[PDB]
């Protein structure tokens, strides 16, 4: 997260290499967001 | 003459329309539109449900101008029930209905430009449309289909700090409107494209059922906002746009003047916002708040009956034509005295427009007829119902 | 967040102040972690004179008057 | 917040549902309590309209802020009761802060 | 603030206009109803609907040039079950008018193409949805129903879910039609409360 | 032997010894009721039925007024609507808010009269009474917290069922309805006590929570299995039998069922 | 325009577009509905309602929803007169079955009858 | 604490078990049957009774308007704990 | 001077508005001479055309004719008055002044039913 | 009752004969041009059995409304607004017919 870009750009995430027995090095999909961070990543709140 | 079907799948028919054209050459003789490719039976399906269950049809009928149609349907239901909205909610009605006016005119200028071939305001206006759909998702939680206007005023309040973001949108929207007006009105291609093509007389524009921007392109002064005062549109002062030569170019500049005038009324909507409440203070047409519901009793009784049965609506017929930015939108509700509507016809603006397209497309060709469906701005959910 | 040479290039291309009024929201968004807003009550959340028969908008309508014929 | 499934079988959230998507045929739990034995929303019907999250008197059904549930077969958008319960168990930490920041508006 | 305020000056001046049209057209006008919502409901006779709408369009003191809406409402209690409305709207007088006539499904209504070409599509829509013959139409071709849809759907004796339902097959590789049996029955709700709702709209026994 | 009776300007000729409920039932306007069943005895215990009697300054209970001579019953008047909305606010003061727990969602006869004849926003902010639940039987579940003490069940059990078990103990808001000793009220005609009760305070345990009456489809039949041949409303939800209710028939049935 | 003088019973089978099995194998009930017995209101029972014979409703083998064979089973219809309802049933051609309207009778109910000296109408509770 | 079927699959808190001679487990091969491990019947006896010093009490479910409406339940019965009809958590009279 | 743009499109401007308006108002007065005196459309149409023609011979200015005709613009009331002339000839063909041709059934115009 | 076109039954029967003549004239053009998977003989027998389906009505206004519905089917068959899918759902190539005897109707369902 930083500040000097526009909105939607300024909070983002680099995903894991693997989780839950599936290697997500190349096949990368947006359903592996944790639920405590899903509120933060879509800018529903300002605090981490 | 080839009996060419123009087909739904060709993207300048907006996905839906089967025109057939018995064309000799590319000079099209007659164009016979069989709409009905999106016929969903909304007027049959409205009757078997309650009124609050009949609300989110009007999110989806004119689907590029949503909150104008639920403003139309809820002003018909509130005129049936004789319930005045609260004035803070009425200013919410005119503010988000003019966000919806900016929405439909962005779609009109955009799909006119895509049907002619200017692919540039299919993305440039749509970035600011995404900025507006952030506000739609901020208020309701859906980007298109809000169902935020209820009978008895709007559903919830705004989230906090919204009006600063509406003001910071509106100060930056004017340069993009002037930018599209620089790119697409003073140019040579659109001036060669949109002069003395598709002219309708004012006699034909009255007798063909044309309304709204077709009548303003024909030059007569028939906005449904100042001539017929509904909601709180009588308090704001706007100029109306009128056409002179009667062609599709006059509809394009009346949409540009409607952009600037609706942004002016949005500026005075932000300047003249009153404090107040969001629903009416009547538990039999408005659902109560959750904090008074969890402690009070009659709030939960009326919550139960308004969310299962709905409003017991007194019988009679009303029809409240409001200014959709396509044109005339009004719903002819009849009520049996129960909580279901008996029937309604939903007034499509473009129904009589695409009925009268056979008059204005004579003596032209196929690029002129895709320019005239882009000009006339026909989306088909409200038309096929 | 552009530099001055390309900013003056698009100001030469426009004549307008795009740097002052960009189309992309940088820091004009209000803070999404907000205080909880206490919504006001309406004009008839009063315990006295709360009679529904005076404010009754759904019973004040009349069946429509046949004026002239039959 | 201490166990105990919130859905109290009112049969009012299908009287508000314009999809007619919800079949919530219940029985008593043989406990003295009052829960559901049959819940069905239909995600293929399911207009995503927010009526059932405002109808609900205890706020049991909510409409949690997700969009990453596009599936490949039609059977996986036919959420009956256990898929809905572990959906709310999956997203309960995401929903409840939005409800705590949103319940003054509703 | 809850009840909508009532402006009765429009009620009396449109009621004077309703008495005016009810006197000047005594052959066709069966009654004129004025609601509490400052609009007029002139109920007429269907053999002479074109003198009524040519008088409402062409006269300088009515001047309802722009037709807006045209359907039926199908009430099966009446012997003539369809109740055809014509919602018209003056540009110049800033006023509205409603013309209600009746229809059986066997007794036709002569069409209003010669006075408004707005109803070139509205009467075709009425012929789909309810099913009345319109006399001397240019083409009363079906518009909103399927190509080959037997049954006018907006009547009360047509069901909600229809009768045919389409389905692709690989026996014939066409989108064929089957008689519909539902995946899920539409649950009919008894939304009519059993208590008396409005004492002004009370039916005498 | 007829009396000229005005009901908002009507001219009903009615026999003496009648009620204002019947004098308005001959017109069509239905006076709101909780204590008075039609086929039980008159006892004014709920005071919902208040209408004024043309300019006498006290509104009168329409259960127990024989109309004398020329009384114009103003059903939709100012003081009658004030009395109806006031008595609904009195009923909904100490009512507990168990309406999603309740078996009578659309079969509640008090939600409908609150919806059409009550106020909007309650001024009750103080604290509700709550009543100990009973052990009446395996057929009549009693959550007596929401009982409005309207005595429609004790008159049926004291007059037609003939059991003499359900009577009121105490006074005030501490007055509770039911068996004082822990006694199994279980005889014939005990499921009629369920449908007589306009509140959903006492209802069934077999049909405890299984359906809700707008969801059900009500189709009619005759009875078997006892040889009265009574008239049956079967409530069907998704092709499953949910309630059996007495269809009103003045021969055979007279609104009760075994 | 000239009036045509015909006298036959009316059929709108081909206009209504219904299949032939939905007329010839179906019967229709014209009835004032029963009062709901936990209610004491009469406003449901002022309208003459039309319903069809109920056909088969099974369980969906994936879920268990009500799957109906018949599209006509969802319909109820509203009239206000029995002879107008029988005119609608005779023009649509379905096999009618009419139940007559049953009204309450006037019963002499008095409060002073409930406390009588020689009669058995004295109620033991109050 | 999820009980298992005689066939081998899980049983929900509604008591539903598919029988051995049923075809409706044929969507259950190589695709997992979703059963919530936290049964609402089992997660109500874990929390103890709440002590009430009065003859009546009124719960909210925690959070005020987040929870349930404020039902006043009776605590005069001492032999059986007065259950809240909205939640199901139990109250016991202190004296 | 006459207006170049008419304020509309298709409805063309005319050079002699006083002459066309007096001539067509005398024509629509002459059409109603074959109307019966029992017909009250003759009395009210003769009243509105006589009062409007009195305004026409009162004022010689074109914008004052627009302001006292109160019909927007002079070409619009020329067009609508020629539609009124065709309406008067068509209602001579139809004869609506006689009484009602058929009473409805009594349940036809009752709501709710 | 008010008529539509016909003051009697035989004039409407002549209109029915005219519509049958035009349908029999039209149908080999909508066999050859439609690229249809049938011959012309069972298509003409389908037109004849659809005429015999509503053969029982002797009412002139009902058969005049059948004349305008056959004219709309003719108008959507002369021009090719109908396609090869819409034009031959009448044959019921996929839907099995409901049996008319008592035993198969007993075995099939509660009817
Ligand atoms: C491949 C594409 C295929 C596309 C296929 C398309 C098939 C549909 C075509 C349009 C429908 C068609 O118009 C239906 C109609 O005309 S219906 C009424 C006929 N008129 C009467 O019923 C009046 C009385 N007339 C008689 O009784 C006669 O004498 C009769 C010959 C019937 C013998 O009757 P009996 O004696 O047997
Ligand atoms: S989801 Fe809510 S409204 Fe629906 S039955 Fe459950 S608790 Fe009641
Ligand atoms: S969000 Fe879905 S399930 Fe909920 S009420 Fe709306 S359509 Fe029904
Ligand atoms: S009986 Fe009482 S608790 Fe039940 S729904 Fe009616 S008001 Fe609510
Ligand atoms: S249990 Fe029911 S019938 Fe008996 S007094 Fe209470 S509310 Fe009345
Ligand atoms: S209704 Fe008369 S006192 Fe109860
Ligand atoms: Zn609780």
């Amino acid at each position: 997260e930083d500040n000097k870009q526009f909105f939607g750009r300024h909070r983002w995430v680099i995903y894991t290499t693997e989780m839950n027995g599936k290697n997500t090095f190349w096949d990368v999909d947006g359903s592996m967001v944790p639920p405590e961070w899903h509120r933060w990543l879509h800018c529903m709140t300002d605090d981490p | 003459n080839m009996t060419l079907n123009f087909g739904p799948q060709h993207p300048a028919a907006h996905g839906v329309l089967r025109l057939v054209l018995e064309l000799s050459g590319e000079m099209v003789r007659k164009c016979d539109p069989h709409i009905g490719l999106l016929h969903r039976g909304t007027e049959k399906l409205i009757e078997y449900k309650t009124y609050l269950q009949a609300l989110p049809y009007f999110d989806r009928l004119d689907y590029v101008s949503m909150m104008c149609n639920e403003q139309a349907y809820s002003i018909a239901v509130e005129k049936l029930l004789n319930i005045q909205p609260p004035p803070r909610a009425q200013w919410i009605r005119v503010l988000f209905g003019e966000i919806t006016r900016i929405l439909n005119h962005i779609m009109a200028v955009t799909t006119h430009a895509l049907d002619i071939g200017a692919m540039t305001p299919f993305f440039w206006m749509f970035e600011e449309r995404e900025k507006m759909f952030e506000f739609y998702e901020r208020v309701s939680g859906a980007r298109m289909h809000a169902a935020y206007i209820r009978p008895g005023g709007v559903h919830q309040d705004l989230p906090l700090g919204l009006l600063d973001d509406i003001y910071e949108f509106s100060k930056n929207f004017s340069l993009r409107i002037d930018e599209v007006e620089e790119m697409l009105t003073n140019n040579r291609i659109w001036r060669n494209r949109t002069v003395d093509i598709g002219v309708v007389t004012a006699e034909d524009a009255l007798n063909y059922g044309f309304s709204g921007v077709m009548l303003r392109g024909s030059g007569i002064q028939w906005d449904l906002r100042k001539t017929q005062p509904y909601d709180v549109y009588d308090q704001v002062e706007f100029d109306v746009p009128i056409g002179s030569r009667g062609d599709c170019y006059d509809r394009y500049l009346c949409r540009v003047e409607e952009m600037r005038q609706s942004l002016r009324i949005i500026e005075q909507c932000l300047n003249k916002m009153p404090p107040g409440e969001i629903k009416v203070d009547d538990a039999k047409v408005s659902p109560p708040k959750r904090a008074e519901m969890k402690t009070s009793m009659e709030s939960l009784i009326h919550h139960f009956k308004l969310y299962t049965e709905g409003y017991q609506v007194p019988p009679g017929a009303t029809y409240t034509a409001i200014e959709a930015p396509k044109g005339e939108f009004g719903v002819y509700l009849v009520s049996d005295g129960s909580s279901r509507p008996y029937r309604c016809k939903i007034k499509a603006p473009g129904f009589a427009h695409l009925a009268g397209l056979d008059k204005m497309s004579k003596g032209h060709m196929l690029a002129d007829v895709v320019a005239i469906i882009g000009t006339q701005d026909i989306v088909f959910g409200e038309i096929d119902r | 967040s552009a530099t001055r040479v390309i900013q003056k290039l698009r100001n030469w291309a426009s004549g307008q102040d795009l740097q002052a009024k960009l189309q992309l929201r940088y820091q004009e968004i209000a803070k999404r972690t907000q205080p909880p807003p206490k919504l006001p009550v309406g004009p008839s959340h009063k315990l006295s004179n709360n009679y529904y028969c005076t404010r009754d908008g759904r019973r004040e309508v009349v069946p429509p008057s046949i004026i002239m014929s039959s | 917040p201490s166990g105990e499934e919130r859905c109290i079988a009112c049969k009012l959230c299908e009287a508000i549902c314009p999809a007619q998507a919800i079949t919530i045929e219940a029985e008593p739990r043989a406990d003295g309590s009052r829960r559901t034995t049959r819940y069905d929303i239909d995600m293929t019907k399911c207009i995503y309209c927010g009526f059932c999250q405002e109808a609900c008197p205890v706020d049991a059904i909510v409409e949690g802020p997700n969009f990453e549930f596009s599936t490949e077969t039609h059977e996986e958008l036919l959420y009956n009761k256990e898929k809905l319960l572990n959906n709310g168990d999956k997203w309960e930490a995401e929903i409840a802060a939005n409800i705590q920041a949103d319940y003054l508006y509703r | 603030p809850t009840v909508r305020p009532r402006s009765d000056v429009t009620h009396k001046q449109l009621s004077a206009f309703g008495e005016y049209v009810a006197e000047i057209l005594p052959k066709y006008v069966q009654q004129v109803q004025v609601s509490c919502l400052d609009e007029l409901e002139i109920c007429i006779h269907p053999d002479g609907v074109i003198p009524t709408l040519t008088f409402l369009r062409d006269h300088t003191n009515a001047q309802f040039k722009s037709l807006a809406d045209l359907t039926a409402v199908d009430v099966p209690t009446r012997q003539n079950r369809f109740e055809i409305v014509y919602n018209l709207l003056s540009l110049r007088f800033n006023s509205r008018i409603r013309v209600k006539t009746y229809a059986d499904e066997l007794t036709p209504i002569d069409s209003i193409v010669s006075v408004h070409i707005a109803a070139n599509w509205y009467e075709r829509e009425v012929w789909d949805m309810f099913g009345v013959f319109f006399f001397n139409h240019p083409d009363l071709r079906r518009i909103l129903t399927d190509y080959g849809f037997e049954g006018h759907p907006f009547r009360k004796d047509f069901p909600l879910t229809g009768y045919v339902e389409l389905r692709y097959d690989d026996e014939v590789k066409r989108v064929v039609a089957e008689p519909v049996e539902l995946a899920q029955e539409f649950r009919k709700f008894d939304l009519n409360s059993p208590w008396e709702a409005f004492p002004a709209y009370r039916q005498p026994p | 032997n007829l009396i000229e009776v005005f009901v908002d300007g009507q001219s009903v000729m009615v026999e003496p010894g009648t009620t204002v409920l019947q004098a308005c039932e001959k017109v069509g306007m239905q006076i709101p009721r909780f204590c008075y069943h039609e086929r039980l005895s008159v006892a004014g215990n709920c005071r919902m039925c208040l209408v004024e009697i043309e300019k006498a300054p006290k509104v009168v209970a329409a259960c127990a007024m024989p109309v004398m001579k020329g009384w114009n019953i103003l059903t939709n008047s100012e003081k009658s609507k004030k009395a109806r909305e006031g008595v609904m606010e009195f009923l909904l003061a100490n009512h507990p808010l168990d309406c999603p727990i309740c078996d009578q969602g659309g079969e509640c006869d008090l939600q409908d009269q609150s919806m059409m004849f009550g106020s909007d926003r309650s001024r009750f902010l103080e604290g509700k009474r709550a009543v100990e639940d009973k052990n009446i039987g395996p057929l009549v579940k009693t959550i007596m917290t929401r009982c409005i003490q309207c005595t429609r069940c004790i008159r049926f059990a004291s007059e037609i069922a003939g059991v003499d078990d359900l009577g009121t103990t105490g006074r005030g808001n501490d007055m509770q309805v039911g068996t004082y000793i822990e006694k199994m009220f279980m005889s014939e005609l005990s499921g009629n006590v369920i449908d007589i009760c306009p509140v959903g305070a006492l209802t069934s345990k077999p049909y405890a929570f299984t359906a809700r009456p707008w969801e059900t489809r009500k189709t009619e039949s005759i009875d078997v299995m006892d040889a009265v041949g009574s008239n049956i409303v079967v409530s069907t939800r998704t092709g499953e039998v949910m309630r059996i209710l007495p269809r009103m028939h003045e021969d055979i049935n007279e609104e009760w069922i075994s | 325009t000239q009036l045509i003088t015909v006298d036959e019973k009316l059929d709108i089978t081909t206009l209504t577009g219904v299949p032939e099995e939905h007329i010839k194998t179906r019967k229709v009930r014209i009835f004032v509905p029963a009062r709901n017995n936990m209610q004491s209101g009469v406003n449901n029972t002022k309208k003459w309602k039309m319903e069809f014979d109920t056909r088969e409703r099974w369980e969906n083998p994936l879920m268990g929803w009500a799957s109906t064979a018949d599209p006509l089973s969802n319909m109820v219809l509203t009239f206000s007169a029995k002879e107008d309802a029988i005119a609608f049933a005779e023009k649509n051609g379905w096999s009618y079955d009419v139940e007559e309207k049953k009204v309450p009778k006037p019963k002499s109910k008095s409060y002073g009858a409930n406390f009588s000296w020689n009669k058995r109408t004295r109620v033991s509770t109050k | 604490g999820v009980q298992v079927s005689p066939s081998g699959e899980k049983i929900t808190h509604t008591g539903q078990v598919y029988d051995e001679k049923d075809y409706r487990r044929v969507r259950f091969v190589d695709r997992q049957k979703e059963v919530n491990e936290n049964f609402a019947i089992d997660l109500i006896a874990q929390q103890p009774v709440n002590e009430v010093e009065h003859r009546i009490i009124a719960c909210d479910g925690g959070g005020g308007a987040l929870g349930h409406p404020k039902v006043y339940i009776n605590l005069d019965k001492e032999t059986k704990t007065g259950t809240c009809g909205y939640c199901g958590l139990q109250f016991k009279q202190h004296h | 001077l006459l207006k170049k743009t008419t304020g509309l499109v298709g409805l063309a401007v005319c050079d002699t508005p006083h002459e066309r308006l007096t001539i067509l108002y005398t024509k629509t007065l002459d059409i109603l001479k074959h109307f019966p005196k029992h017909a009250a459309y003759r009395k009210y149409t003769e009243q509105i055309t006589n009062e409007k023609l009195d305004m026409v011979k009162a004022e010689p200015d074109v914008k004052k004719l627009e302001a006292l005709l109160q019909g927007g613009e002079v070409e619009e009331v020329i067009l609508q008055a020629e539609k009124e002339l065709s309406l008067a000839r068509k209602m001579l063909k139809w004869k609506p002044w006689e009484p009602l041709v058929e009473e409805p059934p009594a349940n036809q115009w009752k709501w709710p039913i | 009752v008010k008529p539509i076109f016909s003051r009697d039954l035989n004039e409407a029967k002549r209109r029915v004969r005219e519509l049958y003549r035009a349908w029999y004239r039209e149908v080999p053009n909508t066999v050859h041009l439609m690229q249809l998977d049938i011959t012309v003989k069972q298509g003409r027998d389908k037109v004849r059995e659809m005429f015999m389906k509503n053969a029982h009505v002797t009412d002139p206004r009902v058969v005049d409304l059948l004349v305008i519905k056959g004219k709309m089917e003719l108008q959507e068959t002369i021009k090719v607004w109908k396609q090869r899918t819409h034009v031959m759902r009448f044959f019921h190539e996929t839907e099995t017919p409901r049996p008319k005897d008592f035993l198969s109707k007993f075995y099939m369902g509660h009817d």
